[PDB]
């Protein structure tokens, strides 16, 4: 895992995905912090969101554990920062990279998957009243991430 | 002669006298790297119930695991991590943003 982790670290330093960064927490190469600037096509625009990344012993053959640290209002992310996203579980492959995971999360922020929610009330509002949904998502961004 | 591209499993290229293979879907891996990938896929399939597939394109894969395991593992120097001056400046700025979010009750603390 360590040589692979060093390779990714150097690639993410040379050429990270747009609006994102990632690197080790202190001396520990297996625990990273990442940032996502709120995508311009989302109600998170203008905010900076911190995430935590923990690599398992058998990386890259098992997926990284990725969670939000910054609070966020979204049907697929709960109050513990857990993320419901296919490539972080059933759809992981060793061909994938942290760079690709960050790109996927950015996409999810722009377009939620309301039919596979972690937060039923937020999913109900997203489906029945999008105006109310985007308003509340912006309000949380402004209070916590800006 | 020797492939010019990269092995997506380890992220290194191919060198003289290294052992590598090429799949029927036209993808190159070091022998050692593909062997490890296949081992994990076999484990996961059993725990659910073949479905072993190329890490790049998901095409069902034909293979002999023992032949792949016998090849020599590539000796590859670890790539040092030396943050540039600019990167160090960027990290300092992030520290300041994180501190403000904490003060707002905007950081989830699972404790
Ligand atoms: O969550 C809250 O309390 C808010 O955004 O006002
Ligand atoms: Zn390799
Ligand atoms: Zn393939």
């Amino acid at each position: 895992a360590l040589k692979r982790i060093h390779k990714e670290l150097n690639d993410l330093a040379r050429d990270p995905p747009a609006q994102c960064s990632a690197g080790p927490v202190g001396d520990d190469m297996f625990h990273w912090q990442a940032t996502i600037m709120g995508p311009n096509d989302s109600p998170y625009q203008g905010g900076v969101f911190f995430l935590t990344i923990h690599f398992p012993t058998d990386y890259p053959f098992k997926p990284p554990k990725v969670a939000f640290t910054t609070r966020i209002y979204h049907p697929n992310i709960n109050s513990n920062g857990s993320i419901c996203l296919d490539i972080l579980r059933s759809q992981w492959s060793p061909a994938l990279t942290i760079s690709k995971v960050l790109l996927s999360i950015c996409s999810l922020l722009c377009d939620p998957n309301p039919d596979d929610p972690l937060v039923p009330e937020i999913a109900r509002i997203y489906k029945t009243d999008r105006e109310k949904y985007n308003r509340i998502a912006r309000e949380w961004t402004q209070k916590y991430a800006m | 002669n020797i492939p010019h591209g990269q092995c997506v499993i380890c992220l290194y290229g191919f060198q003289e006298k290294e052992a590598f293979t090429k799949t029927p879907c036209y993808h190159y891996f070091h022998c050692h790297c593909l062997a490890r990938a296949i081992q994990h896929m076999e484990q996961e399939l059993k725990a659910q119930g073949v479905g072993v597939q190329c890490p790049v394109c998901r095409e069902p894969l034909v293979y002999d695991l023992a032949s792949l395991k016998a090849a020599p593992e590539p000796q590859q120097p670890m790539e040092l991590y030396q943050p540039s001056a600019e990167s160090l400046r960027q990290q300092e700025e992030r520290k300041r943003l994180y501190q403000r979010q904490q003060e707002r009750g905007g950081i989830i603390d699972l404790e």
